[PDB]
């Protein structure tokens, strides 16, 4: 219910549409190859999502369907945007009447700190913890990017393991800065009125960039 | 020459014959797991946390004490050797108190580390554990033997390094305790590497006790001056001050341990 | 057949209506090119195999939907926008000749983890 | 919601749509804010037979990364099989 | 052995040539950038604070890293005149706040236990 | 599966091109959003009166910290020095030397709030249950050296959300 | 983005998630989704002038 | 999954990406050093510093890869190695839904001729690099400091770099101006010396020396 | 318990007096030091020592999960009744 | 081999005034490269197996305050450990730091007995068990 008036007021609103529509125009090829990521791509016309594509964690039993459109311009993203909560609502509701039962926790001691009742009751319990709040799980050597469908867009981590239980480096690989990567383009052909429209379906955040 | 070659998990090996798992095992690279056995002290194979299994054996052998020859193919990370860590190790954890967070061998235990490489991540136990009182042998050493495991190196170091005949297992079955029977003062001048050489909290430095944490004290490398055989230690330092002094090795010097005062 | 695509789905990406006849002649472009590089590269005898092979298709069926599926590459302005910079990616190692052994063997423990 | 008919029927008409029938301020439908204790599920490796750590030492049996090649008929062979078109929502395909 | 690469130098010659532009367009910019910050400091002053960096990078005897100073060197002259740095940013160099550092063995050995 | 959003293909009938003639030339579309706002305007407010009445909470919730003690008195403190070993921002600083009954606890407990996080890993390091994240949050203070909390400080929060915490942690510890 | 950590060092340590807190991850993963896109249109129509949405 | 706590593995996927490493090795076995699979089916690619702009370009356009997703490109910095830049790219491909990673070695005075002809996404992911690092590419549109302050020297995220680093900013009276000046800490950052004695995993075990 | 010092700031149980000269004394002018009035060090010095009576008391701490790890503790040194590190409640045997 | 305006140089590599140090930390600094000591407490042995740099410990001064670790040492948190020796050599004097050696103690070898333990004359014979 509380969706419809974010759409009723602006998607059909005239000022809306003349200042979000026409703008921001990424065209296919040059949002997959200026590293664009998520809307960009969903936006532009482009069939992609991280969410299916690869579907993560439990994304697989859930169904539901991604809103790429037709232009990509500010307006199509918004779109886009505000068809993702509608979207984003079912999926909460797929996992919400068939949540399975179980622990929340890997029966891993040696990487999930042990219960506070088994804490004070088995031996094991105490040290795994004493050492785990101490330095932790011991990952052993590799490196890995994999990365999840941030609503912001393909967000992923790359770490290196030393294989002790300190990471080495971890490259925060962010939505942002690749959305942000083709500002120039982005607000070529418009001025700052309508520019800052482009900032806003960019979904630009300082702390996935700045970190 | 008399040098004998051992398919040493695979790799082979022309280890000097005589020679045992732990001693060969080392060779690759390889820490074999340890309680009872110190290289620089002699070899009790009590523990039992050496034991590994040797390829058609019958049973996991005690690799502590085993004169190894010609072929006898080693496994590491063999199921039996799993297994026969696992059990073992928990026979250790099974009656050990829960002390870690009050135990100043907190981050720098064996109990503790071996326990997170090989090593269950909870209990079958549920009956109830052995406690056994308290002792006053030192104004040094700081005694809380319900820790104890009588892996008996405190004894073996008493009467083969420091050559004072005194410490002891009194008593049989398990409630057995590693002490002195009667009330003793630790007279020897070697008494402070008693507390380095226990892999438990079972015998710790008094003054030390309850004063760092191992995961905070940087350690430096230094010497002593309080004898003439500048003794290689090691100085742990916290916020601008010096907590306790460790024995560094170069065999020439100081070796593994440090005298009293040099402490 | 078909009637003409009123828009392939992708922005910027146009539509063509002639699509066998310029994804043929586009590929034979790039069969002319790959004469230049010497047969014995890997990169001939991995390209003609699939130069011959999906020249077969687009030669055989000559409808826009069933060489769709038959190549899985979307529209067909995306495939041949997709062999166009195969194209340019053929011209760019013609020049390359990447055939020969390595450049030079990595240092010693230049690899391998952990350090 | 408190607000009387003549209100909810001002805004009904304004809005064109049934404001009564969901509001956006929570009411006693909530769950009470005390609730009856937890009894979690036991761990799915909580049994203490045949649950030794040889066999499902999960980080122990990760190998190091698998060499094919080092300086030191051939089907084209693709990462993974080229992916297809997914579907036009059943559901509801075109706003 | 000594086989490396280039980035813009291949002898002292050039590479001494590109930090003599590179005065040459610092010794023209210190008129424009004093106004145009609204500093305090003289005109002759920033000349010889431009003078006395280069004076820093002199001991260096390697074509190779000149030209990495001299990328380090152009990467902030257009930071300047572009007034993309403020007054904290370019009076830093004038280095001022800090009090004098002792020199002298009885100074440093007056002010504390350290070199 | 996926669903198009702009794509529209708005007929071009006499009646369609009415209704679009008719919405640019006498709005409609904005008359809307008057309707909407107004709609909006004759329904009652989500504002709360603060301090009068102040918004809801969990008893999970993670503010101020507070060194508890036993039922006797006893801090349950006894500088394991867990807390610090996962203090992510290393807001917490500890020292142990001899208490005069043979005892050898804590000291100093500072936990600066301008360095702490709340994330809360402190009160699950602790095996005793000593450390915790209290309900209290306002504690602002107008000195900076305010902030910087100290043994005394932390224990004073122990003995005044004492009744609170108590109740909190005796409804919370099954899910610990 | 602590699920991108996660599944990273889950990928690492070769440890998957247990079924349950596979799905709770997800329930709290899209309401981020829906916390972002909230955030996303309102900034957006903040930026315009739009006040009310 | 009879073990629930191990993560379960596929092997489909990783002989496909090992028989597509050597399809790769083969086209252009003029700089690929050597190729790595993962047991994370994360297949890498190792390639020579001259080889940037070839194996980037090959996986660009070619029909059997189409990688063209520039995901990020850093450093690894390894100080132990004479080539302590380690400069990694990661490569999507949405056709066949795949990730590549091609991995270089640099020194500090090497360059590498900038990817930007392969990816104008790299325009970005080039220049903090040489800020964060310090390592240059060449032949690129701009190598501005993008995420330091003004006039900062030096690279942070090398090995070498302190956390703390070297200068503090403070704003004083006199010269009305927040002005710079060395580093002092309320607190050192203590160490945490957290490393085991004890050997973690045989199976990765360094080879004796 | 709590003692009062000279200047009268009052001790706090690790012992920290600040004397006349200590010139950061005069963080404390004009404020008030906090000084926590419970002083943990003597609530046991009055505390009921239990007269449980076994070989090994089982010291949980009271609350069951909400005390401390539970320590078994030994009563065999007749002199010293045995005191569970975690707590620090006194236990004793029944003369044996 | 390769060969692109090929420069070859014989001085020493040396970043130094590129890598931005300042000076009294360049030249008032002490580095010296050993192999830990692995602590007595602990018989494991997985840290003698690196090899690790870091610089002289300097002034350290109680906080006013509270009592905190307050230091202006920027130059004291850096632990790099290296897989070898001679690549920590190398990385020693790219910087021209004051390089220190120190020589990576060898166990030697303690050919043990349990046989011994149980001898007939020899003072071997443990009389502890
Ligand atoms: C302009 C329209 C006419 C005047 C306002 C009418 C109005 O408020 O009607 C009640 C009511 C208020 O809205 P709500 O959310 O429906 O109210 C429900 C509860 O009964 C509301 O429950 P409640 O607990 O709020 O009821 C108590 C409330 C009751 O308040 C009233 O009855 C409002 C009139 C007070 C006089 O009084 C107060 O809260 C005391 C504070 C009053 C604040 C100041 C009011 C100033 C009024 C004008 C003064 C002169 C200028 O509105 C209507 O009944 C329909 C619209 C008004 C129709 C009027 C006739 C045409
Ligand atoms: S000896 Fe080790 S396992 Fe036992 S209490 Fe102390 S730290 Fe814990
Ligand atoms: S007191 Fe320590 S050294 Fe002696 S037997 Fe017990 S655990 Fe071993
Ligand atoms: S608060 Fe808890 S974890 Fe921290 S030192 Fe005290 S007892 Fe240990
Ligand atoms: S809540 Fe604060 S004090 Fe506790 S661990 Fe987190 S950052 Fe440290
Ligand atoms: S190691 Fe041989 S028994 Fe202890
Ligand atoms: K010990
Ligand atoms: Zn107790």
């Amino acid at each position: 219910f509380r969706i419809d008036e974010l759409e009723e007021m602006l998607t059909n609103n005239r000022i809306w549409r003349n200042r979000t529509v026409d703008i921001g125009v990424v065209t296919a090829e040059d949002a997959l190859n200026y590293g664009f990521s998520g809307v960009m791509l969903r936006g532009s016309g482009i069939q992609w999502d991280l969410r299916k594509t690869q579907p993560y964690d439990v994304y697989d039993q859930v169904e539901f369907d991604v809103p790429i459109g037709s232009r990509g311009d500010c307006y199509d993203r918004y779109l886009c945007r505000v068809e993702e909560m509608r979207q984003s609502l079912r999926i909460i509701s797929q996992c919400l009447n068939k949540m399975p039962p179980g622990e929340i926790k890997v029966d891993d001691a040696k990487v999930s700190p042990p219960k506070r009742a088994e804490m004070k009751t088995s031996m094991e319990s105490l040290i795994h913890h004493f050492k785990l709040y101490t330095e932790g799980y011991q990952v052993p050597p590799g490196a890995t990017y994999t990365a999840i469908e941030a609503p912001k867009g393909e967000f992923g981590v790359y770490l290196v393991s030393d294989g002790s239980s300190r990471p080495y480096r971890c490259k925060i690989k962010a939505p942002g800065f690749a959305h942000l990567a083709g500002l120039d383009k982005m607000s070529k052909g418009h001025m700052l009125a309508d520019v800052v429209a482009i900032i806003g379906t960019q979904d630009i955040v300082f702390g996935e960039v700045d970190r | 020459s008399n040098l004998i070659e051992v398919f040493v998990d695979g790799q082979s090996v022309m280890v000097e014959p005589g020679t045992t798992v732990l001693q060969a095992c080392e060779k690759v690279g390889m820490q074999i797991p340890r309680f009872c056995y110190h290289e620089r002290l002699s070899v009790a194979g009590n523990c039992r946390m050496c034991l590994v299994e040797i390829e058609k054996a019958p049973k996991v052998v005690a690799a502590c004490a085993m004169p190894v020859m010609k072929g006898w193919n080693i496994l590491t990370n063999s199921e039996k050797s799993k297994k026969a860590r696992e059990g073992v190790m928990e026979f250790l954890l099974a009656n050990h108190p829960l002390d870690c967070p009050i135990c100043d061998q907190g981050g720098e235990c064996d109990l503790q580390d071996q326990s997170m490489m090989f090593g269950s991540d909870r209990s079958r136990f549920l009956e109830g554990k052995r406690a056994v009182e308290d002792k006053n042998i030192g104004p040094l050493v700081k005694t809380i033997m319900t820790r104890c495991i009588q892996c008996t190196r405190c004894i073996r170091f008493a009467s083969e390094i420091a050559g004072v005949d005194d410490l002891g297992t009194t008593g049989r079955g398990n409630d057995m305790q590693v002490g002195t029977y009667i009330e003793k003062m630790f007279m020897s001048e070697l008494s402070g590497n008693i507390i380095d050489i226990c892999p438990v909290g079972a015998l710790t430095s008094k003054p030390y006790a309850f004063t760092a944490r191992p995961w905070e004290t940087r350690k430096t490398e230094s010497i002593d001056v309080m004898d003439a055989v500048g003794s290689n230690i090691v100085v742990s330092t916290r916020t601008g001050e010096v907590m306790r002094i460790l024995p560094r090795m170069h065999e020439d010097i100081n070796e593994e341990w440090i005298s009293d005062k040099t402490r | 057949a078909g009637l003409l695509k009123k828009t392939t789905g992708l922005v910027g990406l146009a539509v063509c209506e002639t699509p066998h006849e310029r994804l043929k002649i586009l590929y034979t472009k790039i069969l002319d090119v790959l004469g230049q590089i010497p047969k014995n590269a890997a990169y001939r005898k991995y390209t003609e195999q699939i130069t011959n092979e999906k020249l077969g298709m687009v030669k055989a069926e000559p409808d826009v939907k069933k060489l769709e599926e038959q190549l899985q590459g979307g529209q067909i302005e995306e495939v041949i926008l997709q062999a166009e910079n195969e194209l340019s990616l053929a011209r760019k190692m013609l020049r390359w000749k990447p055939w020969e052994p390595l450049v030079e063997e990595p240092p010693a423990n230049q690899w391998k983890w952990p350090i | 919601a408190s607000a009387t008919r003549v209100i909810q029927l001002l805004r009904n008409w304004a809005s064109g749509r049934d404001l009564q029938a969901k509001l956006q301020l929570r009411y006693q439908e909530i769950s009470k804010r005390t609730q009856p204790p937890p009894k979690l599920p036991v761990g799915p490796s909580h049994k203490l037979s045949n649950n030794y750590y040889c066999t499902r030492d999960g980080r122990r049996e990760a190998m190091p990364p698998s060499i094919v090649m080092s300086s030191q008929e051939k089907k084209a062979v693709t990462p993974a099989p080229p992916i297809k078109r997914w579907e036009l929502s059943k559901d509801q395909p075109y706003l | 052995g000594t086989s490396v690469k280039p980035i813009f130098s291949r002898d002292m010659n050039e590479a001494k040539r590109r930090v003599r532009e590179l005065y040459r367009a610092w010794y023209r910019e210190v008129p424009n950038t004093v106004h145009l910050f609204q500093l305090d400091i003289s005109v002759k002053q920033g000349r010889d604070k431009v003078r006395e960096m280069f004076m820093k990078n002199a001991h260096v005897t390697d074509p190779r890293v000149v030209d990495l100073l001299v990328i380090k060197g152009k990467m902030e002259l257009e930071e300047t005149i572009n007034v993309w740095k403020q007054r904290t940013h370019i009076m830093r160099f004038f280095h001022e706040t800090e009090a004098p550092r002792p020199t002298d063995f009885l100074s440093k050995f007056y002010v504390g236990h350290d070199p | 599966t996926y669903k198009f959003v702009n794509m529209r293909e708005p007929s071009m009938d006499m009646k369609s091109v009415t209704d679009r003639a008719a919405q640019t030339l006498l709005w409609t579309e904005l008359v809307r959003g008057l309707g909407m706002t107004l709609s909006y305007l004759f329904r009652e407010p989500a504002t709360i009166n603060y301090p009068f009445e102040k918004g809801p909470l969990s008893p999970r919730f993670r503010g101020e910290h507070a060194l508890r003690r036993y039922p006797s008195g006893e801090e349950r403190c006894i500088a394991c020095k867990l807390c610090e070993a996962v203090c992510p921002a290393q807001a917490i600083t500890i020292e142990a030397e001899p208490r005069a009954d043979g005892s050898r606890r804590t000291t100093r407990y500072d936990i600066d709030m301008t360095k702490c996080i709340y994330c809360g890993f402190c009160q699950e390091a602790c095996p005793v249950d000593a450390i915790v994240e209290g309900p209290n949050f306002e504690f602002s203070t107008e000195t900076h050296e305010e902030l910087l909390y100290n043994k005394e400080k932390l224990l004073n929060n122990g003995d005044k959300w004492e009744a609170e915490i108590a109740a909190n942690i005796q409804a919370d510890y099954l899910y610990r | 983005n602590e699920q991108a950590y996660s599944l990273a060092v889950e990928k690492l340590l070769n440890i998957q998630p247990p079924p349950r807190a596979q799905w709770i991850r997800v329930l709290f993963g899209e309401i981020t989704r829906l916390l972002n896109h909230i955030m996303a249109v309102t900034t957006h129509a903040l930026d315009i002038g739009a006040m009310t949405p | 999954d009879t073990r629930p706590t191990i993560r379960p593995r596929n092997d489909v996927v990783h002989k496909q990406l090992s028989a597509f490493g050597q399809y790769v090795a083969e086209i252009l076995p003029k700089y690929v050093q050597q190729v790595q699979v993962s047991c994370f089916n994360e297949l890498e690619i190792f390639i020579h510093p001259d080889g940037v702009i070839p194996v980037l370009t090959f996986l660009r356009d070619h029909t059997n890869a189409q990688f063209k997703s520039l995901a990020d490109l850093t450093a690894v910095d390894v100080p132990t190695r004479q080539n302590r830049f380690e400069i990694v790219y990661n490569l999507l491909s949405l056709r066949f839904n795949s990730q590549i990673r091609v991995k270089t070695y640099t020194d500090e005075l090497t360059p590498i001729e900038s990817s930007v002809t392969v990816y104008k996404a790299a325009n970005w992911y080039e220049r903090e690099i040489w800020d964060m690092f310090g390592v240059f590419f060449a032949n690129h549109p701009d190598l501005r400091r993008i995420l330091t302050g003004y006039g900062f020297e030096g690279h942070p995220f090398r090995k070498d770099f302190p956390l703390s680093g070297y200068v503090e900013l403070r704003y004083d009276d006199e010269v009305k101006r927040v002005v710079a000046e060395p580093v002092e800490l309320a607190q050192e950052f203590r160490k945490f010396d957290l490393n085991s004695p004890w050997e973690a995993f045989p199976a990765y075990r360094q080879p004796p020396e | 318990g709590v003692r009062t010092s000279p200047t009268g700031e009052k001790v706090t149980h690790t012992g920290q007096a600040y004397d006349d000269g200590d010139y950061r004394r005069v963080r404390f002018s004009d404020r008030q030091k906090e000084v926590n009035e419970n002083f943990a060090i003597d609530l046991i010095a009055e505390q009921p020592v239990s007269e449980v009576g076994s070989r090994v008391i089982s010291c949980d701490g009271g609350g069951g999960a909400l005390g401390h790890p539970r320590v078994y503790i030994n009563l065999d040194k007749e002199t010293k009744t045995g005191t569970c590190g975690y707590c620090g409640l006194q236990f004793r045997q029944p003369h044996h | 081999t390769q060969d692109t305006q090929l420069i070859a140089v014989d001085e020493k590599l040396d970043i130094t005034t590129l890598t931005g140090v300042p000076e009294e930390h360049i030249k008032t600094r002490k580095v010296r490269i050993f192999v830990p000591a692995r602590n007595n407490m602990q018989s494991g042995v997985n840290n003698t197996k690196k090899w690790k740099m870091e610089f002289d410990t300097r002034e350290r001064w109680e906080n006013p305050l509270m009592g905190w670790s307050s230091t202006a040492d920027p130059l004291s948190n850096l632990v790099l450990t290296f897989s070898t020796k001679e690549d920590a050599v190398a990385f020693a004097e790219k910087n021209g730091w004051s390089f220190d050696v120190e020589e990576r103690k060898v166990p030697k070898p303690k050919s043990k007995s349990y046989g011994a333990n149980f001898s007939w004359n020899k003072r071997t014979r443990v009389s502890t068990k």
